[PDB]
């Protein structure tokens, strides 16, 4: 993925090349006359009487230090970003990397497993190990199970059916179990829930008993 | 802007180096982050979801958040109301947006269809359908209640919601001031605008802050001696412009990034962080869009009427 | 063709949408597709959710997913001479600089202050196990 | 840019010192996990 598109690193390469850039403006500057007769300081000097000289000069020096001063401003601001962005992967670091996150979208897309730091030029690239839920299926459901009167929910789960029997599973994956007493809890009486359905809820103990 | 139509100062102009440049390069850069910030909070859904039919979800009603399709615009009773709250001969222009209005209403209303009829998966993989009152009883077990008290009480429950809802649009329309954050951001912008052209008028030293007069009433070598005056002033004046936009910018940035990452963690999930997306226990929330900016809809569960108990660590 | 961006010449539009390439503004991209195109962008494919109130979605299997996420942490550290970028070995400039104050000696600090700041921000990435494993 | 009076000046910590960090990190997390 990396090898075969040349611009897949651009983030870091913009770094690179806003400073170079700056730089280059900086030094081009010192060619500007800003109203001297020459950008040459020297030349100046060996043609003109001081008198004469020195107005021509503080013509070079207004030009220069205004050129450097906005050159170190821009910098500022700059490193600004620059700190913003490397706050950013220090909290990556602690979070995706010494633990798993519960934060959606922070350490890549779906659920967070795992991550690895790689080192690189002025910069970090992390690798995030995600967990991806694949081929779901329809099931019927219903937010409880009605049995002798009494209403069962899922403990640890969601009830199905599969047109003709009903299951518990877990959520995120489909692993469908007999409903029993030690996978369900009772609260009040059929009355209430709206959309409870009627199905037997088995009790392990009284085959024994 | 500093030189006009006027050859004379153009030439005069060239003797300063490449700061035009300089200064294009820079508002250009701004220019195009502010796309960027727009598509870092909205386009945060890979697939343009839909509502039913039929908007049964169990006694809750979601009918003043989801688009009206009575309006050309196609948006919600509530967005209506944020859009109805919240140069160019001098050389100054304004940019349209990548996305348009429609555009923005469109990434929201994918957000909101997929939330209400996937919950969260959506946001981590393929939208997988729930009813929406087993949704809440997700959303409850997630801040330590168990799911029977919501199905015990779901009309409770959805008619405190829904009023809830309602109460939104008063609360907003009522207080003029309510999106002054928004307002405050159109303003400053504005202002520095109305500055950046009322410094033509200034002369700097000059004889006169009109260029024309200055070549129609002097010969060359005075007139340049005038001009220099001014291109020096309005050079100054627009590098100050410049300056200013930069600083405002990056807290603009830091703000679209605080947006990007509660769309992320409020709406597309259910967070424990506290105070991160409302006050009290986090269930959900929902987006709807506004000028320059994002309104966040904070659904969240609070305690009342507590009793006293005795309590024991154990039991023997 | 007419847009609100202006006018644009040398593109063909067309009444297809796609991905936007080269973005022109007010919904309108272009790209090369051979000949440049002008188009409305697409926010994306529709998917309508099969919902009802006692229908539930449940996955059967999985995949196990690897991404990467870039970040820059520090810049190239950079130090000026302020009085020989600005008069070189002119000692006639040297004494003239004088008169201005201490801006040099502020510019000076100020780059300084950046420098140090890079190689913090890069312990504050990297250095953060407390042995070497 | 030197002669105009422009120096680049080095890192604190260098590449090499860089990788081992990372070195670190990883090995720690495959044979500890969070811990
Ligand atoms: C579930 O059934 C609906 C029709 O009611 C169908 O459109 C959808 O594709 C089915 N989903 C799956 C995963 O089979
Ligand atoms: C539902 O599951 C039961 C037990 O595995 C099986 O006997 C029954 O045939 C299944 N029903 C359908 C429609 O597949
Ligand atoms: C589900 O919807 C059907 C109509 O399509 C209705 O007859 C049934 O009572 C509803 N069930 C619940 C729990 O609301
Ligand atoms: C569920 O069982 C109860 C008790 O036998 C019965 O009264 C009720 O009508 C049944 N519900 C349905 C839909 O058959
Ligand atoms: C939802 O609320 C609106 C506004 O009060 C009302 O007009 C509409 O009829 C309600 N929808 C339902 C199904 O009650
Ligand atoms: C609990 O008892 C205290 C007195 O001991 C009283 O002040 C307080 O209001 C009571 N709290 C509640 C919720 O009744
Ligand atoms: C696009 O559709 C318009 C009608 O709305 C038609 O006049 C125009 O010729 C079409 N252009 C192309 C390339 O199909
Ligand atoms: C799950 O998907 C993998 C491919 O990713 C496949 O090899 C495997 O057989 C699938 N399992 C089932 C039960 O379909």
């Amino acid at each position: 993925s990396l090898s075969s598109t040349p611009s897949a690193l651009g983030k870091l390469q913009d770094v690179v090349n806003q400073n170079a850039q700056a730089l280059n403006t900086l030094v081009k500057q010192l060619s500007s006359n800003f109203g001297a007769i020459s950008s040459v300081l020297n030349d100046i000097l060996s043609r003109l009487c001081p008198p004469e000289a020195e107005v021509q000069i503080d013509r070079l020096i207004t030009g220069r230090l205004q050129s450097l001063q906005t050159y170190v401003t821009q910098q500022l601001i700059r490193a600004a970003e620059i700190r913003a962005s490397a706050n950013l992967a220090a909290t990556k670091m602690s979070e995706c990397v010494l633990g798993q996150s519960k934060r959606v979208d922070f350490c890549g897309k779906g659920y967070h497993l795992m991550s690895f730091p790689q080192s690189a030029p002025h910069g970090v690239v992390f690798l995030h190990v995600t967990y991806v839920p694949a081929q779901e299926k329809n099931f019927t459901t219903a937010p409880a199970i009605c049995h002798d009167g009494k209403a069962h929910f899922p403990r640890e789960g969601v009830f199905v059916s599969n047109g003709t029997h009903w299951f518990v599973t877990q959520r995120n994956f489909y692993e469908p179990q007999i409903i029993t007493t030690d996978n369900t809890f009772v609260s009040g009486n059929c009355d209430v829930v709206i959309g409870i359905v009627n199905n037997t809820v088995y009790d392990p103990l009284q085959p024994e008993l | 802007y500093i030189c006009g139509d006027s050859t004379e100062c153009s030439n005069l102009l060239l003797q300063y180096g490449s700061f035009c440049t300089q200064l294009n390069r820079a508002l250009t850069g701004i220019a195009v982050e502010q796309d960027k910030n727009t598509q870092e909070v909205f386009a945060q859904v890979k697939q343009i979801y839909k509502t039913p039919p039929i908007k049964d979800f169990g006694g809750f009603n979601f009918s003043q958040i989801l688009p009206d399709p009575s309006k050309p615009s196609k948006r919600s009773p509530i967005e209506d109301l944020l859009f109805n709250k919240v140069q160019k001969f001098n050389g100054l222009n304004v940019l349209p947006p990548l996305l348009t209005d429609e555009m923005i209403a469109q990434y929201t209303s994918a957000l909101l269809a997929g939330t209400i009829t996937s919950g969260w998966t959506f946001g981590a993989g393929p939208a997988l359908q729930i009813p929406f009152p087993m949704q809440m009883a997700y959303r409850f077990n997630g801040i330590g209640v168990t799911q029977n008290v919501l199905y015990e009480n779901q009309k409770l429950i959805a008619n405190q919601f829904n009023s809830a809802i309602g109460k939104i649009q008063d609360s907003l329309s009522s207080t003029p001031s309510a999106l002054g954050k928004l307002q405050d951001v159109v303003n400053q912008n504005a202002q520095a605008l109305n500055t950046l052209v009322k410094q033509l008028s200034s002369n700097f030293g000059a004889i006169s802050s009109v260029l024309n007069d200055i070549l129609s009433r002097l010969c060359p070598p005075e007139a340049e001696v005038q001009i220099d005056r001014l291109i020096t002033g309005r050079l100054q004046s627009l590098q100050t412009y410049v300056t200013q936009q930069l600083i405002r910018a990056a807290e603009i940035r830091a703000s679209a990034n605080l947006a990007a990452t509660k769309m992320s963690e409020c709406v597309l999930g259910q967070s424990k962080r506290v105070d991160f997306c409302g006050k009290g226990y986090h269930l959900m929330s929902f987006p709807q869009s506004a000028p320059h900016g994002v309104v966040f809809l904070h659904v969240t569960y609070v305690p009342a009427q507590e009793k006293n108990f005795t309590t024991a660590p154990a039991i023997c | 063709f007419q847009t609100r961006a202006g006018c644009l010449i040398g593109a063909e539009h067309v009444n297809n949408s796609y991905e936007c390439d080269i973005p022109i503004g007010a919904g309108i991209c272009a790209s090369y597709q051979q000949s440049i195109i002008a188009y409305t962008m697409s926010l994306g494919a529709e998917n309508s959710v099969a919902y009802s109130n006692n229908s539930i979605a449940i996955p059967t299997n999985f995949t196990i997913s690897v991404t990467t996420e870039i970040l820059p942490v520090s810049m190239t550290k950079t130090s000026v001479d302020c009085t020989m970028y600005i008069c070189g070995d002119s000692t006639e400039c040297s004494n003239l600089l004088l008169q201005y104050g201490s801006f040099c000696t502020q510019l000076n600090r100020a780059l300084t202050g950046i420098a140090v700041e890079q190689d913090k921000n890069t312990q504050e990435v990297f250095a953060q196990v407390k042995q070497i494993y």
